[PDB]
RNA sequence: ACGGGGCUAAACCAUGCACCGAAGCUGCGGCAGCGACGCUUAUGCGUUGUUGGGUAGGGGAGCGUUCUGUAAGCCUGCGAAGGUGUGCUGUGAGGCAUGCUGGAGGUAUCAGAAGUGCGAAUGCUGACAUAAGUAACGAUAAAGCGGGUGAAAAGCCCGCU
RNA sequence: CCCCGGCGAGGGGAGUGAAAAAGAACCUGAAACCGUGUACGUACAAGCAGUGGGAGCACGCUUAGGCGUGUGACUGCGUAC
């Protein structure tokens, strides 16, 4: 958790924004190098 | 899609070379009031082409 | 004994940006780009102190070759004839006489033609 | 002392006329490239155009050796895909004969804004006639 | 530094340089990397090196004419005006006074003169023998330094 | 004699006012007032009140005459920006800049 | 599938003499390192030989910053520090002088002590850019006109639809 | 106190003060960044944007000339850290 953010004090868990595997439109067919 | 390099202040001023405003050249003089107005528009005191058109 | 860096670091940055005048864009304003450009301008200047001596001898030889062919001889026979006639004038002075005193250049060609014949 | 530099406002250029009848193409083109550059003058400066004006007459009667009249091929591309185009020496003579000498000299000139200004002093004509009698061109038997 | 040991954000994923502490010395309001403690700066001098240095300082004061030897150096009352008058009559202004054992009138009368130190022969030190212009010793104090310096 | 009027902390960006100030640069002030009247911009309302106040400054504090005046200098500078917070989707917060300007109009008969 | 133009030699083989060509060598001027011999040194100068690309790394010698002593000294309202130009100077880090700004501090020399030098660490904090006057202005239930107020009315008030 | 403005915001005078470019968004007031004015360059021209050479123009000097400053047509070499 990010507990003392000064630019965004309203949010503590922000990895649903910029991490591609944690976005709502991530599909597991993007991970096809298996 | 986003830039890979920051565009310069030179490139920004080149894009704005068509953003300049055109001044109105055409101010008519009403032939009984002497007031200036746009062409084919009424005057501020409500005249148009010599006569009182709006009684305002 | 706490040392603040404000005055010393400002004088060091201002010294680089004074040497970067006339450069384009961030190369004259921004220290990270200007410092990088002042070093490259010093490498070029060191290299071109050697290249300046190559380019002027290239220019003197091309001018000697043109004025010698006006008198009926090539460069390579005019140089060989002056070495055989014990003339020790260098290519800087020969290309200077070839422009400014054209009949003195004719005298050198006739000296070189006599030493070959 | 600094070495002399020719100044482009006080350079003297002169006018010459050359007859290309029976000349070898490349051996004529090398001499035209010297005089348009100004390599024959002692005032030669590598950044100044000190050359001469040359009129070339009878460009359709220039000569090549070997089998080059049917085998030398000129290529260009149009910028559209699949757009490579070719022409033999005999077709360039029949269609537009002045280009043969103009292409040969252009390859021997320097590349850049000064070499394009050296090319502008070359006047090539397919026949025996030019209309530059007011400039009084000197006959250059080269 | 005041503050908790909470990791400021998670290790991977947020697209930003990794953190472990708000008190890190890289950060504003963080700790000092090699923060200092109270320390003892005193050095050791050998006894023979200390006494050998005092003899060199005393020999230069004789050689450079900066040493003055007297029978008596006393004032009659504990008055600053008396000592300032007395030193004016010897052309001394910046001077260290070393005497046999210390007079109460002379100690009080010199307390307000900033150029004048008044000492007994026991409390001498190598820096004051160099810092003052002239050194005035009484004849009783001159003999006490020799027993001190063997 | 040169005469200044200024509007500091004018609520608009400098790029928008500079479009209107380039219309009247160098003009006689009677011609410049007519250009601003028939320009359909919010910045043309702002620049006209500074030009009108510079004309009144020059005849009251300097004793000049209105028929002689010209706009010799005009320039817009950037002022302080106000920082606002704009909510975006999924918990994102953006910063809004509310840009201000310093308008300077200069009149003189010479 | 000559770097290009072009070439029947401007190709290939053999012989020969010229010339071009490098930071190589030579010439002229300057600096430094290590040896050797000396106008004699007191550890510096003179003559001579030779050397001087450099990462990791080892050795040597310095510049500058804050603080303490020297300093109850020295500089300074006839203008300190700081800021911004210009000129001169050293092999370099640098130094010195001065115009303008500034309005009260600064500090030689020789020593002493270090929170002693920043472009990088998806460094930390603040300020300001770029994209860009671009996207968007949050339910497609919908507005039109007359009058009022006001510096200003598509949005407020009143009325009728 | 006077003037423009909406009995605004903001400004121009006047006055105080050694100083108001010390005016309350207040000592000093660097840099990034953004403008106005002036000199020169730039609309046939291809690339780490410099460096070596170099014409012309403008402003200073000072001379029986060719130096200083700014700009840099054209040209050799040159793929940031
Ligand atoms: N327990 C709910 C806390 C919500 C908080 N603002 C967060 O972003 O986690
Ligand atoms: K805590
Ligand atoms: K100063
Ligand atoms: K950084
Ligand atoms: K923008
Ligand atoms: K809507
Ligand atoms: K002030
Ligand atoms: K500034
Ligand atoms: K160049
Ligand atoms: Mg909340
Ligand atoms: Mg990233
Ligand atoms: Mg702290
Ligand atoms: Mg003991
Ligand atoms: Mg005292
Ligand atoms: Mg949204
Ligand atoms: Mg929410
Ligand atoms: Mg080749
Ligand atoms: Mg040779
Ligand atoms: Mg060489
Ligand atoms: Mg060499
Ligand atoms: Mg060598
Ligand atoms: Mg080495
Ligand atoms: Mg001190
Ligand atoms: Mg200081
Ligand atoms: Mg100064
Ligand atoms: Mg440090
Ligand atoms: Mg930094
Ligand atoms: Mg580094
Ligand atoms: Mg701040
Ligand atoms: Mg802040
Ligand atoms: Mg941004
Ligand atoms: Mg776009
Ligand atoms: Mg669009
Ligand atoms: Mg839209
Ligand atoms: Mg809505
Ligand atoms: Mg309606
Ligand atoms: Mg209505
Ligand atoms: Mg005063
Ligand atoms: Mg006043
Ligand atoms: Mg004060
Ligand atoms: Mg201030
Ligand atoms: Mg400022
Ligand atoms: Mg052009
Ligand atoms: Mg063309």
């Amino acid at each position: 958790m990010e507990n003392n953010s000064r630019t965004m004090p309203h949010i503590r868990r922000t990895t649903h924004i910029m991490k591609f595997a944690h976005r709502n439109s991530f599909d597991f067919h993007f991970f096809n190098a298996r | 899609a986003v830039q890979q390099n920051k565009p310069t202040r030179s490139k920004r001023g080149m894009r704005r070379s068509h953003d300049a405003l055109t001044a109105v050249t055409s101010l008519s003089v009403d032939k009984t009031s002497g007031e200036k107005h746009l062409r084919h528009h009424i005057t501020a005191d409500g005249y148009y082409r010599g006569r009182k058109v709006i009684a305002k | 004994a706490r040392v603040k860096r404000g005055v010393i670091a400002r004088a060091r940055h201002k010294k680089i940006l004074k040497q970067a005048k006339g450069y384009y864009g961030a190369r004259s304003r921004v220290y990270r780009v200007a410092f990088q450009a002042v070093i490259k301008a010093g490498q070029y200047a060191y290299r071109d102190r050697r290249q300046r001596k190559r380019q002027f001898r290239q220019l003197w030889i091309a001018r000697i070759n043109a004025a010698a062919r006006q008198n009926g001889i090539s460069y390579s026979k005019f140089i060989n004839g002056l070495k055989k006639a014990s003339v020790e004038i260098d290519r800087k002075i020969l290309a200077d006489i070839a422009v400014f005193d054209k009949v003195a250049f004719t005298a050198l060609v006739e000296k070189a033609k006599a030493a070959l014949a | 002392m600094k070495t002399f530099t020719a100044k482009p406002e006080t350079v003297k250029r002169d006018w010459y006329v050359v007859d290309a009848t029976g000349k070898t193409l490349g051996r004529l083109a090398t001499e035209l490239a010297r005089r348009l550059r100004g390599k024959h003058k002692a005032e030669y400066t590598p950044h100044v155009d000190t050359g001469d004006y040359i009129i070339v007459l009878n460009a359709d009667k220039v000569a090549v050796t070997g089998n080059k009249r049917t085998d030398k091929v000129y290529y260009h591309h149009t910028g559209h895909i699949g757009g490579i185009k070719q022409a033999t020496f005999e077709e360039m003579i029949a269609r537009r004969p002045e280009r043969v000498i103009e292409i040969a000299v252009k390859g021997m000139l320097p590349k850049g804004p000064l070499g394009r200004a050296m090319f502008r002093k070359l006047k090539v004509y397919a026949g025996n006639e030019h209309n530059h009698a007011a400039q009084q061109p000197q006959v250059l038997d080269i | 530094v005041t503050g908790s040991g909470k990791k400021p954000w998670r290790q991977k994923g947020t697209g930003r340089a990794r953190s472990g502490s708000i008190k890190s010395p890289i950060w504003r309001s963080g700790g000092v990397t090699f923060a200092a403690r109270p320390q003892d700066h005193s050095q050791k001098v050998n006894k023979k090196m200390y006494r050998g240095a005092l003899k060199s300082i005393l020999s230069e004061l004789v050689r450079q004419d900066r040493l003055i030897v007297v029978e008596k150096f006393s004032v009659e009352a504990p008055k600053t005006k008396l000592l300032a008058q007395k030193l004016k009559d010897m052309a001394l202004e910046d001077v260290l006074i070393i005497t046999g054992e210390l007079d109460e009138n002379l100690f009080l009368a010199a307390r307000n003169l900033h150029k004048v130190d008044v000492r007994d022969a026991t409390g001498i030190d190598p820096v004051s023998l160099i810092a003052f212009d002239k050194v005035v010793m009484t004849a009783d104090a001159v003999k006490q330094v020799e027993e001190m310096l063997a | 004699m040169e005469t200044i009027a200024k509007h500091r902390h004018a609520r608009s960006s400098a790029q928008k006012v500079r479009l209107v100030a380039d219309l009247i640069r160098g003009k006689k002030v009677s011609q410049a007032l007519d250009i601003l009247t028939y320009t359909n911009k919010k910045a043309a309302v702002l620049v006209k009140k500074v030009l009108e106040s510079a004309i009144a400054n020059a005849e009251h504090n300097d004793g000049a005459d209105i028929d002689d005046l010209k706009v010799t200098k005009i320039f817009v500078d950037e002022g302080p920006s106000m920082k606002r917070i704009m909510p975006r989707a999924k918990g994102r917060a953006d910063r809004i800049l509310k840009r201000t300007s310093h308008i300077t109009v200069v009149v003189s008969d010479r």
